RNA sequence: AAGUUUGAAAAGCACUUUGGAAAGAGAGUGAAAUAGAACCUGAAGUCGUGACAAAGACAAUGGAAGUACCUCCAUUUCAAC
RNA sequence: UGGAAAUGGGGUGCCCCCACCCGUCUUGAAACACGGACCAAGGAGUCAAACAGACGCGCAAGGGAGGAGAUAUCCAGUACUUCUCUCGUACUGAAAGGGAGAUGCAAUGCAUCUGUGGUGUGCACACGUCAAAUCCGUUUGAUUUGCCCAACACC
RNA sequence: UCGAACCACCUAGUAGCUGGUUCACAUCGAAGUUUCCCUCAGGAUAGCUGGUGCUAGUAGAAGUAUUGUGCGGUAAAGC
RNA sequence: UGCAAGGCCGGAAAGAAAUUAGAGGCACCAAGUGGGCCUUCUUCGGUAAGCGGAGCAGGCGAUGCGGAAUGAACCGC
RNA sequence: UAAGCCCAAUUAGUGAUUGCCCAUUAUUCCUUUGGUAAGGGCGGAAACUUGGAGAAAGUGUAGCCCUUCCGAUGUAGAUGUGGCCUGGAGGUUAGGACGAAGCUUAUGGCGUGAGCCUAAGAUGGACCGGCCUCUAGUGCAGAUCUUGGUUGGCG
RNA sequence: AACGUGUCGCGAUGGAUGACUUGGCUUCCUAUUCGUUGAAGAACGCAGUAAAGUGCGAUAAGUGGUAUCAAUUGCAGAA
């Protein structure tokens, strides 16, 4: 029976290689929910409890603050405040002085994240006390955080090759700045080319 | 004390020995896959012995049953006995052959006091 | 292979290894705590014997020296001849009742000096000189 | 403020008693109405009722299949 | 840092019917001609000979130094945890175990035996005895001849009364201005059921402080965050609200 | 010793990936300059209307509310 | 841990993962980073850009004390007033006092819009920093 | 190279007699001599004799599958499924 | 069958018929290629450092010390520690040096929150759709989180 | 022992070379090609391959045909 | 003015290029390999070859099983 | 007067199919195992005799339980394993002069296997097993391996 | 048949293994560093019976001092 089916097989992360004891509580919560439920939230919110440390990027206040403020803008003004659930954890922000009175429901915040949001008037959930309020996860605007602009993620790459704007691994900041990084070297890495 | 009912029947009785094992009093009855890249074994020519596959996997609603029923549990002392004592139907005591001689009695006694049927004994008792 | 790595320097390349032929070149700390108790009981076994003298000297303010640490406040060793006039002691007589003498340093700005002459006289108060 | 479920999170891999013998995965347990190592028959654990004459209590009730035996025990052994 | 290398030998060449490895060098002797310093020889040098500039000590954050003393202790008041982990205390009055401390008192210990009577906590002293044997296997040719069961350790605020304990196999003596892990966890299992002296909560409060203000001496050490209040995670499984946004079922 | 033999086949395990579509990397950029210095201020205009056409709507979406 | 390996996890393998054509040498690709120019030029080339050239003028006695700027923004000056400093800062019409090389920080970057109205004083700062300051209710101060 | 590390104790085999004496057989010591100084355990390898399928060689070994007979090895029935 | 059989095992021999000495270099080993009497015990990816990636954990615009002290305690451990340093929150230039918020009016001024478009989870929106009944699969608007592509601004 | 003695040491000298490298099962699973190298008994770099993935993915899918639409100068042919 | 052009755009648009539709897209880390050989088709060099050099695909290597008595490659699988 | 060759045949010009034999192929049936492949239960009820639509919210096992699909070779290599094993540590549970380690094996059993457990020793005499973590000088048939010992040839 | 096998019981050789371990190694610590006043080294010696070794030097397996109590021990001898 050929097949070529061989390659097609994705990773999918079954289980989580976490062994913190508070999540794997909220792991056997969401499966429960994230099974027999008709909810997207469930399912989406499983997949990131399970999902890596490195993969959870945190979601400074300031892009809780700002999204929810998009969010705010266009509603029926009197309707609610949805809660804004981050699967990583919430970072406080002292770029953002004045911060909503937002409901977070995050796996962890700074202990400067977690005065910011008692002190603006917003009440910080966990998830155990999110089952308890739309577990459905209706009203709730789910949040990753950005992950880009990590320095592991502008190393990836070559560095050298045409239109490579990476960051070599090197110690010594002016170490390699010199032939093959200049103009007059007899070479410059090409900073553009069309991919 | 009775067993449960099973379907006992068994893929492979004649152990996996590794290969020229009788060939040297040194090798062992014990399977190493031949890592040989030109042996006949690896790559399995027909009246060579074969190598475990996941294919020889007893069946798992009677994987692990002694020929009494009665899959097995070591007991150490008489303590371990009502530990078990609520399986005494899926499992059978086995007593540690390090157990001596003046413990040993006391459980024989216990099991029979508690229908814990034990893989040891029958001395003048069973 | 290779690839995509920093560029090693080590710096290794020195027979530092204490192996079969080579004595060796390595400074293992495995007697750091033998040593932190060392110091402590001669510190304590040391007060006890200065006593009631105390055990540190007086050392005056001084301002660390570069850009980088001028707003730093240390203590450096010994005084001034300046301090010590300002205050009246003798630098030979300031330097044998516990107080710490410099006859090196400058008192460039009067600030400098006005904060340890007075922490002198602070000092000259609080100490007692019983003769013998 | 500390439940079962996490009182089972905690212990599920060793204990004074989860006794792998093997792979058996028995339990020397206060309630050994089963005998197994799982989340709802230790009451150790839980605020759980144990199967012996006393019936000490702290549901899940296969106490019943549990003391019949417990009594036809030193019925067909009183000799 | 010479051992196994301690010859002069060098292989005989490739043209003399034998393996090529450095041999010994003499005559008369035994190991005239035997094979010298390599793993597979006698007199032989090890593989990779051990130094001394291993790593043998390890960092650890104080924050996680603390939050596993914190952990520690967390389950030092779970009676289930205690019950489990090994320590006897089927018929001990509470847990988390505390006392008058009327035991810094205690100057003769036939009354300090006296007083683990008073709370049957003599139960998981007597398993610390009664589990005294000789170790298995060259720890006993080593200064480890015994082992023993750790045993309910009484935490004191101060060091005044531990001479009425000092002696009583088991029964270890904690400072609470110390908590010592690797003692209030032993094995890696938190556990150890404590006794906590009355004059020992007093600084507990003090010297970790609470979920929201941080302590007297650990300093700017507060409590962690649960990461689930309502940690009855199936409580809530079983749920009357969790029940009406279910999925039907259909057989 | 050039062979070409099993390369065809190593082009085809992991497949020949197809072109990205033209949405990706369409930087007009190195092209003719008089169209990109056209097509860029035509582009801040249309930014300042992105911008302003949100403007109304948010002040039109609370008055009207 | 030695029994967390793989040379450890394959015994039995032969080769610990290093293969029978091409057996594990010694060092055979050069020793160090030997041929950066000859034999690894398309590593170096291609993972190391700038390496294996000069660059600037030499600067003999460099010493990092004299060339020490350390920099905060306008957004990140809230970092240094506390909510009680910051509670006379709303109470009497008390512009906060904050003095940066106390904290570090010796230069004053212009980066977003100074949050909270304060004077900052500084030994060094920006053009656009000096004016969203002195356009805030605030002001800088030069020290030293 | 070489732990004689016998045993708790030398209690280290008195004595009888076969041998020229050794050694042997007996006794005797002791918990063990099947712990007898070349002594705790005593493995593999090889060898010996006793037995056997007493088989049966026409390379050995091995694979699968049976059968012959023999195995205090397991299990089960031993008024029954 | 009633207290020794019956099964399963495994020992031996036999019958049938299957089977080329293992390890190894090599495109190719039964090779007339190399190594191979036997057994016992030894015997080979190890530690250190510097990195990076992944994963685990802590805290998070901070993180962490180290060295050292301090003083309670069997205790080379544990507990505490201001001070400092370190990495980084800001980059760039060969250097002097410089040094990034957005929007509207302007060509600096004043209110001073995703920056643009596009591709875009989840939820709320109404939209009907065999739909047991009506909760969800369909979908279209809203905001779009992460991500990516394009081109603004700014250093 | 002599086309450089012998002993000890540097020294466990270096070796792109030869030999070896110790458990099981499971899940997958190749390459001898590209370019560069005093390079051709070796490396580095791509390809092949594994693991971990991230992500809205019946699509930006295809060693396939159809349909249109281009391209070409080998076979045959013709001198 | 309006055509046409670019960056756009809303109103509106459906198919009366087959199949599989055995999911697309990137990303990271890391080996091993870098001596191939045979073969089909065609074909460069050679007197020739179980020859050297190629193109194509298939194999072997890395793989048995079944049978061509026998054979790394053939025929089936 | 084929068991050769070339053509045909396939139950015999009677009436329309598969003459017949062999596989690690195909079909079907069980059994394993992986896919994280789909499902369904994921705590108490009855079909004549018991098993399960009552065994626990779970990557991983002696699987939480069923049942369903599909795949299953493999050198170099990679990876996983609630996976195996040796020495030692911290825990726990526990044995031992009524016989521990060790050692022997036609001692069975049970795990696909690594291996484990048992019995019985006309063995041994005093230490040591299980489990969770930790740790490493941790697994050997093969290096003209090293050392010790033996053996053939061989009286 | 005998020999050669081959399995089993019992023996022999062998000295692995286990158990033990007054040794090694490693780490740390508290104090003081030989000789012309003849050192270190080696040489020869010395015991009732002593080859080696340990101890000692023709006061020789030790003399003296103090401080301890009845042995030394293969067996003599000896308050
Ligand atoms: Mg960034
Ligand atoms: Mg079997
Ligand atoms: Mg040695
Ligand atoms: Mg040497
Ligand atoms: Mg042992
Ligand atoms: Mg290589
Ligand atoms: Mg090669
Ligand atoms: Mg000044
Ligand atoms: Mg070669
Ligand atoms: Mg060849
Ligand atoms: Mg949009
Ligand atoms: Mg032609
Ligand atoms: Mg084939
Ligand atoms: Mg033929
Ligand atoms: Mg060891
Ligand atoms: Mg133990
Ligand atoms: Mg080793
Ligand atoms: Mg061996
Ligand atoms: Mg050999
Ligand atoms: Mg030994
Ligand atoms: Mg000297
Ligand atoms: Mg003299
Ligand atoms: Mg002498």
């Amino acid at each position: 029976d050929l097949t070529g089916i061989s390659k097609k097989s994705r990773v999918i992360r079954h289980h989580t290689y976490s062994t913190n004891p508070y999540i794997k509580l909220l792991i056997k919560l969401y499966k429960f929910l994230a099974k027999r439920t008709s909810s997207g939230f469930n399912k989406v919110v499983y997949q990131r409890l399970i999902k890596s440390r490195s993969n959870r990027a945190p979601i400074s206040l300031s892009r809780i603050a700002v999204v929810m403020k998009r969010k705010a803008v266009f509603t029926a003004k009197s309707k609610a405040a949805p809660i804004a659930v981050v699967v990583g954890d919430v970072l406080d922000d002292v770029r953002m002085a004045r911060i909503p009175a937002m409901r977070v429901c995050a796996l962890r915040f700074s202990k400067s994240a977690r005065q910011s949001i008692v002190a603006a008037g917003g009440e910080c959930l966990t998830f155990d006390q999110l089952a308890m309020i739309a577990p459905t996860g209706k009203n709730t605007y789910l949040l990753r955080g950005r992950k880009s602009g990590r320095e592991s993620v502008r190393h990836f790459g070559a560095s050298g090759v045409p239109g490579s704007h990476s960051k070599p691994y090197a110690t010594n900041r002016g170490k390699e700045t010199k032939r093959g990084r200049r103009t007059g070297r007899s070479y410059k890495r090409k900073a553009f080319r069309h991919v | 004390k009775p067993t449960v009912s099973k379907a006992i029947v068994k893929k492979r009785t004649k152990r996996f020995t590794r290969h020229r094992y009788e060939l040297f009093p040194q090798l062992s009855s014990s399977w190493r896959k031949p890592r040989g890249e030109d042996s006949p074994v690896r790559r399995r020519y027909k009246g060579q012995k074969a190598m475990p596959n996941k294919g020889y996997g007893s069946d798992r609603a009677t994987k692990y049953i002694t020929p009494s029923g009665f899959r097995s549990f070591p007991i150490n002392n008489v303590e371990d006995l009502y530990m078990l004592v609520m399986q005494n139907r899926k499992y059978a005591g086995v007593i540690s052959h390090t157990v001596g001689a003046r413990k040993r009695k006391a459980i024989a006694r216990k099991a029979m006091e508690l229908d814990v049927r034990l893989a040891n004994g029958n001395a003048k008792l069973r | 292979p290779k690839g995509n790595n920093a560029i090693p320097h080590v710096h290794q390349k020195k027979h530092w290894n204490p192996c079969s032929s080579q004595k060796g070149n390595v400074k293992v700390f495995l007697n750091q705590p033998a040593q932190k108790h060392r110091r402590r009981r001669l510190r304590l076994l040391k007060a006890k014997k200065v006593f009631p003298r105390p055990l540190k000297a007086l050392r005056p303010q001084v301002n660390c020296p570069t850009v980088r640490h001028n707003m730093k406040r240390r203590l450096g060793r010994g005084f001034s001849p300046a301090e010590l006039k300002a205050a009246g002691l003798n630098p030979q007589y300031a330097a044998t009742i516990g107080i710490r003498v410099d006859s090196r340093r400058k008192n460039k700005s009067e600030e400098g000096m006005n904060v340890n002459v007075q922490r002198l006289k602070t000092y000259m108060s609080k100490l007692v000189l019983f003769p013998m | 403020s500390h439940s079962v479920d996490l009182q089972w999170i905690l212990v599920r891999q060793n204990s004074r008693f989860l006794q792998k013998r093997g792979g058996i995965r028995m339990s020397n347990d206060p309630f050994n109405n089963n005998g197994n190592w799982t989340k709802r028959h230790c009451g150790f654990l839980n605020e759980k009722a144990a199967v012996v004459k006393p019936a000490k209590g702290g549901l899940a009730d296969v106490s019943f299949r549990r003391a019949r035996r417990m009594a036809c025990i030193a019925s067909r052994t009183a000799k | 840092r010479l051992s196994g290398m301690n010859h002069s030998a060098h292989s005989w060449g490739t043209g003399r019917a034998v393996a090529r490895i450095p041999r010994i060098s003499g005559g008369g002797t035994s190991t005239s001609g035997a094979g010298a310093f390599g793993n597979m020889c006698r007199g032989g040098r090890m593989f990779a000979p051990t130094k001394i500039f291993r790593r043998w000590h390890r960092k650890i954050n104080l924050h996680q130094k603390r939050f596993a003393v914190v952990s520690a202790l967390a389950a030092s008041s779970v009676p289930s945890l205690v019950m489990s982990r090994g320590h006897r205390i089927d018929n001990v009055p509470e847990v988390p175990l505390v006392v008058e401390d009327s035991i810094q008192g205690y100057e003769k210990t036939k009354e300090a035996m006296a007083f683990l009577k008073a709370i049957a906590a003599i139960d998981d002293v007597n398993r610390v005895n009664d589990s005294r044997e000789i170790r298995a296997g060259r720890g006993k040719m080593r200064n480890r001849r015994y082992v023993a069961r750790r045993g309910p350790m009484l935490v004191m605020p101060n060091n005044k009364g531990t001479r009425a304990f000092r002696n009583i196999f088991g029964l270890d003596l904690a400072n609470v201005s110390a908590l010592n892990l690797l003692h209030l966890a032993p094995g890696g299992h938190v556990g150890r059921f404590v006794i906590w002296t009355k004059s020992a909560f007093e600084q507990l409060d003090k010297i970790f402080g609470t979920f929201t203000e941080a302590s007297a001496v650990k300093k700017g050490f507060t409590l962690p965050a649960p990461m689930l209040t309502n940690t009855d995670v199936t409580r809530i499984m079983q749920s009357e609200e969790v029940r009406r946004v279910l999925k039907p079922k259909k057989l | 010793n050039h062979t070409n033999h099993n390369q065809s086949s190593k082009n085809h395990r992991n497949g020949i990936k197809g072109p990205m579509p033209l949405h990706l990397h369409n930087s007009k950029r190195g092209s003719w300059l008089p169209a990109l210095v056209n097509a860029r201020r035509v582009r801040k205009h249309n930014q300042k209307a992105a911008l302003k056409k949100r403007r109304e709507r948010i002040a039109a979406f609370a008055a009207k509310n | 841990p030695t029994r967390f390996k793989k040379c450890r996890h394959q015994r039995g393998s032969t080769f610990c993962g290093y293969g029978r054509v091409g057996k594990h040498r010694k060092h055979e690709s050069g020793r160090g980073n030997a041929g950066g120019m000859h034999h690894h030029r398309i590593n170096f080339d291609k993972y190391h850009p700038g390496y294996f050239g000069k660059l600037g003028m030499d600067h003999y006695h460099r010493k990092k004390n004299p060339m020490w700027k350390p920099t905060i923004n306008l957004n990140n000056l809230s970092r240094l007033i506390a909510a009680e400093e910051a509670a006379k800062a709303t109470k009497g019409g008390t512009l906060p006092v904050v003095d940066l090389q106390s904290s570090g920080y010796a230069k004053l970057l212009g980066n977003g819009h100074i949050q909270v109205p304060c004077i900052v004083k500084a030994r060094y700062v920006s053009k656009l920093a000096d004016k969203k300051i002195r356009k805030a209710g605030g002001a800088v101060v030069l020290q030293a």
